[PDB]
C-alpha cells in the first residue's frame, strides 16, 4: 500500500532510489526504505516482466508529446472532466501537456466566486492580474483590483488572512491547494458561469454569505457595540430551513425523522 | 485547448456542455464522447440527466482518470 | 502541606496535588491547561507554550472524556471572547487577563488552537496504550 | 437541512455534546442574527435567546 501511494505521488524520490543514493531532508526509516525498492527492481528485472512504471512513464509521456508537431495519431477530438475536486499534480502537468491539441473543459466547482487561495511571491502575484470572461458578454476579476494586494490581505509568508466568512477559513485547506494548482498554469482558459442568489430565507442568507466573501458576526469591541443588538440583520420567525433537533436514542432520533419527514 | 469553467452549481455546467454538443455536433457520431467521473452514482446521474433532457442516452462512457 | 493557586505552582519536574471532597476537580484543571497552552505563570512558568496536540490528559471513566473535552472548549471560547473584548466577569479571567502580555498574539494563538479541538489528545489508559502501540 | 445529534445519554441521564463542527455553524448562526422580539437588548443575551430559539428538545419515549 505505501509504495502504490509512493508510486503515485513521489517520482522523484523514486528515482533516487532506482540509483540507490538517498534522499536529503527527511526523517528515519528511509535507509531502508530505499534499498528494498532497488532490489525490488532487479528482482522484477530479473523476472523478465516489463519494467516500464508510471513515475518514469510521466515524464517520458510529457517529453514525447512537448516534442512533437500538431498532428498526434489517432486521438479523441475531445473530452471532457467534471465533478472532481482533488488531483495529483502529476494528472494535471499531463493534461497540461495534452492540451496543445485535443480541447477540453474542466468543470471544476468552487464555493466563492472570487479567489481566495495561497500566495507564492510577491512577484507571483503579479502573474494574477489577468481576467476571466463572462459566457458571452464582458469580463470579470477579484474585487479590489490593486488595493487587495495594496493593503494587508496578502502577507508575506502565509496565504489569506482574512478569509472573511470563518466557514471557508476553517474548511477550505483543500480548496484552498486545489485552487493554486488550478490557477498557476500558463495554456489554460478561465472564464466564467456563475448564478446569483436572492436573500430572503435563512438557508440563502448563509448561501449568500459564503459566496460573496464577507462575514455578519458582531464581537462588540466598545461597550455600544456590545450593547446594542440591531446591527445585524432581522430574523424570520418561520424560517423553518434549517433546524437541530436533539435526541436520545438512535431508534427515537429515526422515529423523529420518519414522522418530521411525513410532515413535512 | 485546456479550458476552466469555474461554477456555483452543476445544473448550468451540465446546460453548458449540452450547448457545446448542441452547437457543434461531432461528424462521427458514432464516438464515444467520454466523460470522466468520481463515482458510479455521479455516473448513473449523469445519465438520467441526459437521457432525460435528449430523450436519448447511448455511446458515452466514464472510466476512472486511472 | 502548603496552599494552592492556578496561577502561582511552578510546572517543573513532578508535582502531587490533593485537593479534598467538595472541591470539584474541574474548574482548576481547565485553568492550567489554559495556563500551559498560553505560557503564562511568570519566571516559574514552562520554558515555552505548546499545541493542543502535545497535552495528553488521561482519565479512567468514558463518561467524564467527552464532558471534559466540552467544559474545556467552553473555556477557551470564553477566553477567547473575554480577550477580545477586555472585559470579563469571572475573577479567573479577570487575573488571567491582568497577566496577559500580548492581546493580539493571546487571540491568535486561541483561534488557531479552537479549530484543532477535534483530534486532541484525551484517552482512557486503554485507549492511550493502543494508539501508542500501533503509532 | 435537518441537523441532529444524540444530546444526552439514555442510561445514566447524562451529558454528550454535538461536534465541533456544528458548534461552529451555530455560534455563527448565533452570532448572525437576532430574533425579532427583543430588538435592541443585547448582543450575547439576544444570541443566547437565539441559540435557545432554534434548538428543539424532544422526550425519552414516544408517548408523553
Amino acid at each position: 500500500d505505501l509504495f502504490d501511494q509512493y508510486l503515485v505521488y513521489r517520482p522523484d524520490w523514486l528515482a533516487q532510489w532506482e540509483t540507490g543514493h538517498l534522499v536529503e531532508g527527511l526523517g528515519e526509516a528511509q535507509a531502508w526504505q530505499a534499498p528494498l525498492w532497488k532490489a525490488l527492481v532487479e528482482y522484477t528485472h530479473q523476472l523478465g516482466q516489463p519494467r516500464w512504471h508510471r513515475a518514469n512513464l510521466y515524464q517520458r509521456f510529457i517529453e514525447t508529446l512537448e516534442s512533437a508537431t500538431t498532428c498526434p495519431p489517432g486521438l479523441p477530438s475531445r473530452v471532457f472532466i467534471c465533478g472532481i475536486s482533488a488531483l495529483p499534480p502529476v494528472y494535471l502537468q499531463a493534461l497540461q501537456a495534452l492540451g496543445k491539441h485535443i480541447e477540453i473543459h474542466l468543470l471544476f466547482t468552487n464555493p466563492c466566486r472570487y479567489y481566495w487561495g495561497d500566495i507564492k511571491d510577491p512577484a507571483y502575484l503579479a502573474k494574477l492580474l489577468t481576467r476571466q470572461r463572462r459566457h458571452s458578454f464582458e469580463d470579470r476579476e477579484l474585487p479590489l483590483f490593486r488595493d487587495s494586494e495594496n493593503a494587508g490581505q496578502l502577507f508575506n509568508s502565509d496565504g489569506e488572512q482574512d478569509v472573511g466568512n470563518p466557514l471557508l477559513a476553517s474548511w477550505g485547506k483543500l480548496g484552498r491547494d486545489y485552487i493554486y494548482l488550478l490557477s498557476d498554469l500558463e495554456s489554460s482558459q478561465e472564464l466564467d458561469a456563475f448564478v446569483d442568489v436572492t436573500p430572503d430565507n435563512l438557508l440563502h442568507n448563509i448561501q449568500s454569505d459564503i459566496l460573496e466573501l464577507e462575514n455578519r458576526a458582531v464581537a462588540g469591541v466598545n461597550i455600544e457595540e456590545f450593547s446594542r443588538s440591531d446591527n445585524k440583520r432581522p430574523l424570520d420567525p418561520l424560517d423553518s430551513s434549517i433546524t437541530f433537533h436533539v435526541c436520545h436514542s438512535p431508534q427515537r432520533e429515526v422515529e423523529v425523522l420518519h414522522d418530521r419527514l411525513l410532515a413535512m | 485547448m485546456l479550458r476552466v469553467y469555474h461554477s456555483n452549481r452543476l445544473d448550468v455546467l451540465e446546460a453548458l456542455m449540452e450547448f457545446i454538443v448542441e452547437r457543434e455536433r461531432l461528424d462521427d457520431p458514432f464516438e464515444p464522447e467520454m466523460i470522466l467521473v468520481q463515482s458510479t452514482g455521479m455516473a448513473q446521474w449523469l445519465q438520467m440527466t441526459l437521457s432525460q433532457k435528449f430523450g436519448i442516452a447511448a455511446n458515452i462512457d466514464f472510466p476512472l482518470p486511472a | 502541606a502548603e496552599t494552592l493557586d492556578p496561577l502561582r505552582l511552578p510546572l517543573q519536574g513532578e508535582r502531587l496535588i490533593e485537593a479534598s471532597a467538595g472541591t470539584g476537580k474541574t474548574f482548576t484543571i481547565a485553568a492550567l491547561y489554559l495556563r500551559l497552552l498560553l505560557g503564562l505563570g511568570g519566571s516559574a512558568a514552562f520554558p515555552r507554550p505548546l499545541t493542543v496536540e502535545e497535552l495528553l490528559v488521561v482519565t479512567f471513566t468514558e463518561a467524564a472524556t467527552a464532558e471534559l473535552r466540552g467544559r474545556i472548549r467552553s473555556n477557551i471560547h470564553e477566553l477567547r471572547i473575554a480577550c477580545l473584548r477586555e472585559t470579563t466577569d469571572n475573577p479567573l479571567y479577570e487575573r488571567l487577563l491582568e497577566e496577559i502580555d500580548d492581546k493580539a498574539q493571546a487571540a491568535q494563538w486561541l483561534l488557531l488552537a479552537e479549530r484543532q479541538m477535534d483530534e486532541a489528545a484525551v484517552f482512557t489508559i486503554h485507549g492511550f496504550c493502543q494508539r501508542m502501540l500501533n503509532l | 437541512l435537518y441537523i441532529s445529534y444524540i444530546g444526552r445519554s439514555i442510561q445514566d441521564n447524562s451529558e454528550r455534546f454535538p461536534s465541533v463542527l456544528v458548534q461552529e455553524l451555530i455560534d455563527y448562526i448565533g452570532q448572525s442574527h437576532y430574533l425579532p422580539g427583543d430588538e435592541a437588548l443585547n448582543c450575547d443575551e439576544s444570541e443566547a435567546r437565539v441559540k435557545a430559539h432554534l434548538t428543539c428538545l424532544h422526550t425519552r419515549m414516544p408517548f408523553d
